[PDB]
């Protein structure tokens, strides 16, 4: 449940995906990378939202860092928009509608992708 | 024979115009805003706004502001975030207004990239991930303050009954209000009272803006407002927009620029689906409720035609919607809305329309 | 009729048709540029049974305009005969290159 | 728990991968590169390319080469047309190098944007309108000099039986050589005699290439041929690609990279269609023929799924076909070409699609 390596790619690769809870953005592992590695040439951000989604397959609920890849154009695969406990900018850092590569080098946004803090 | 000419001005009167901000997600650096006819679906013009752009036209008419963000070979070199003033009727670029490289990245909700009521300031949220307000002269071509203030709060609220006013919301559930003195810096300041629970009935940003107060709906569908009749905001709610049938059913709000008020009647627009659980809050519209503010009822309910941002025109009694991809034009001259038209494929991926400014 | 490719001076048009993006058939949109150079078509005219030059200018220095593409080829010819081709960007020498739409000037009789 | 990394490397090896530059001609100014593995149809990284990007592989399969267009405000401001080295395992940005503001802005057709044989000189052409070809020496990461004796002339073939020599097509319908010397200068040159009528018989630039020839198709599927084995071009043709029946049902060529040649067996491949008439050069192959082009006669016909483009790979046998948005992987080891899978949605609007190179010494 914890190990997308390990998962069958159509399953991690699925806006339905447990950890892909609060999503708004192209998944980096439909566009050349994995759950936990930018696609080749960008550049992960230094910021993130965060947040926690439940994990069906084991019972418990982990914290999420949805960073981004950074400094390549759109990479427009794999669009999600999910919207799990996600706030408005008030609350900034549960927030999704902003583009978390913003203080990244190049602020162009490439994807982004749902990494494993822990429980 | 012909000669093909350029030099020439939109071919359809101000007051026709609205203005679809086109994120072009899937092609983010060649956003753009889209001109059209609200009248005949024609389409007249377009401004380009490379990479996420935000717009909006002066309150007088006479000009569009662009907000967005270059760099020398795009996704490297160095990054430029400006102001651009366009003309209205030329649709042609007039001037850059350099801004610190902190300008808000994200979707195009309004209270991102505003205006003093008086026009003569711009007024747009920054965020570094910390955030602030800047401040731009128009007539200088400059940016002339940054309300640091305004950190952990979020998007633009301006007071229609005074020149250079605006409110915030901040992450303690209350207001921030700016005023701005003649030079655009600070001027005053103040801070409401709580006016919701940040963690137990979270608001939408967009406000329902009345001349002198603004409502605020919940992710649970409920109503806030903030008074600025006098120097400090008051602030009040909740109250519900369901009723007990409408409960049962879990209609709760959901959307982007979700909100509108007819400021002659009151009446309040929101977009509205059945089945609300905790990650609904930006499901497209089954239905759009109308809201009678001073009784808190509702008074009327339509389809939502799957509408995720409207934007209202008070003076001809218009209201737009917006799917993402097509514009709704409906005459809410009286309680129950009229669709008149629908324009389609005004925008790849929009989430905001807006109308050309015709009240001065 | 001026907004569909089968329109008859659109014959040899790659590219939107400014008429479908706020201009006309000898208009560029607002704040789009003329090009000073262009390919050029001979189209046939259904009604009187002449044939016409057209010229091809672009309108340049706005992003593309996205509606009424066309790719139509009636006499068109590859780069080795420069000017009748529309494979290139006939903005490519105006101060801003980057192409919005395609008009369809009538010059006269060929 | 886990950390998001980058720095990595392209996740296929060299010899899956191919490269569709998709024009984004709705947003022309966000062109980029789509790199798949063709084995499997998976994504595996893309290269930015800005405004109506041209592409192409280094010789050696080092590096990836862009061509393009940049201005300091992308709609004003001052102009920058460049080539950018890109390392090709890492996909990331390596050199810039100013060319010009006049290389040319159009369709990904291959001859546009070329290199020489031994691959020390990029060769790409200019268009002011008045044309040139440019020289790029990639070493020093200089634009040497234009070449003026090609004005009237389009797209580059290069010779590969010659390190630093290619032609160009010309407007008397012949073909001018152009030889270089070490530093990218023009050393000298030759023109043939005349190939084909420009005004009876036009040609499709796109060339059938060989190690010492190369072959043509013309509007109405006529064959012509440039062979270079010797000191100076000898150019014959037509022959033509029809049959009485064919020619009786108006079959002609059309696309864009239109044409391959599989240089071991000499097959050439043509995208074709039916009810021939001026205006249809354009058109999408109705069907694939395969030519023998020592016996002058087809060998095969098949489908062409609305094809545009094509490329061939001489070091597995394969071609790719591309209808604008999916690629078509065909093995052609054996006349008949066989349909292995096609990738579905690899551009949104190509007309070029190339193998990574693997050998060809
Ligand atoms: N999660 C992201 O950073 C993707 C994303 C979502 N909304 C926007 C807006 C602008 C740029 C990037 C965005
Ligand atoms: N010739 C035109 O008006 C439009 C067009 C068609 N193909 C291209 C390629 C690059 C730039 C403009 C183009």
């Amino acid at each position: 449940s914890l190990n997308p390596d390990l998962a069958n790619e159509d399953e991690v690769n699925s806006c339905d995906y447990w950890r892909h809870c609060a999503v708004d953005g192209f998944l980096c592992s439909c566009c050349g990378g994995t759950t936990t590695t930018c696609p080749p040439g960008s550049t992960p951000s230094p910021i993130s939202w965060i947040g926690t989604c439940h994990n069906p397959h084991d019972g418990k609920d982990y914290l999420i860092s949805y960073h981004d890849c950074c400094g390549k154009t759109a990479c427009g695969r794999c669009q999600c928009n999910t919207q799990t406990r996600e706030r408005p900018g008030y609350e900034f850092f549960l927030h999704n509608d902003v583009n978390w590569c913003m203080a990244n080098e190049n602020s162009t946004f490439h994807c982004t992708t749902s990494v494993l803090v822990g429980l | 024979r012909e000669v093909l000419t350029g030099g020439h001005s939109v071919s359809a009167p101000q007051e026709n115009r609205i203005y679809v901000m086109d994120s072009v997600f899937m092609h983010l650096t060649e956003s753009r805003v889209h001109v059209y006819d609200y009248t005949n679906g024609k389409f007249l013009g377009m401004v380009p706004t490379a990479f996420n752009g935000h717009v909006q036209v002066s309150n007088d008419g006479k000009k569009i502001y662009t907000m967005t963000t270059y760099h020398e070979r795009i996704t490297r070199g160095k990054r430029s975030d400006v102001v651009e003033v366009w003309d209205a009727d030329k649709l042609t670029f007039e001037k850059e207004i350099s801004l610190p490289p902190k300008r808000v990245q994200g979707l195009n909700y309004d209270g991102l990239f505003r205006q003093t009521t008086d026009g003569k300031f711009i007024v747009l949220q920054n965020a570094s991930p910390a955030t602030s307000i800047g401040i731009v002269d128009v007539a200088k071509g400059d940016y002339v303050e940054d309300v640091t203030a305004a950190a952990g709060c979020w998007s633009v609220i301006p007071q229609p009954n005074r020149p250079r006013s605006f409110m915030t919301i901040c992450g303690d559930g209350g207001l921030l209000t700016i005023n701005l003195g003649e030079d655009g810096k600070v001027a005053s300041q103040s801070r409401s009272k709580q006016m919701f629970s940040v963690k137990d009935d979270p608001i939408f940003i967009a406000p329902a803006l009345d001349k002198d107060k603004a409502h605020f709906v919940s992710y649970y569908g409920n109503v806030y407002s903030a008074d600025f009749s006098g120097d400090e905001v008051k602030v009040d709610g909740p109250w519900s927009l369901l009723n007990d049938e409408d409960k049962a059913k879990n209609w709760v709000p959901g959307g982007y620029n979700l909100v509108g008020l007819h400021r002659a009647s009151g009446r309040m627009y929101v977009f509205m689906h059945p089945d609300g659980k905790e990650g609904t809050h930006k499901f497209p519209a089954a239905e759009i409720w109308v809201m009678d503010t001073k009784t808190k009822q509702r008074v009327a309910r339509i389809p939502g035609r799957d509408a995720l941002s409207m934007t209202i025109d008070q003076q001809r009694n218009l209201m737009l919607t917006l799917d993402g991809g097509n514009v709704n034009v409906y005459d809410i001259s009286q309680p129950e809305p009229k669709l008149l038209r629908t324009i389609e494929g005004a925008a790849e991926a929009s989430l905001q329309v807006q109308f050309h400014p015709v009240g001065g």
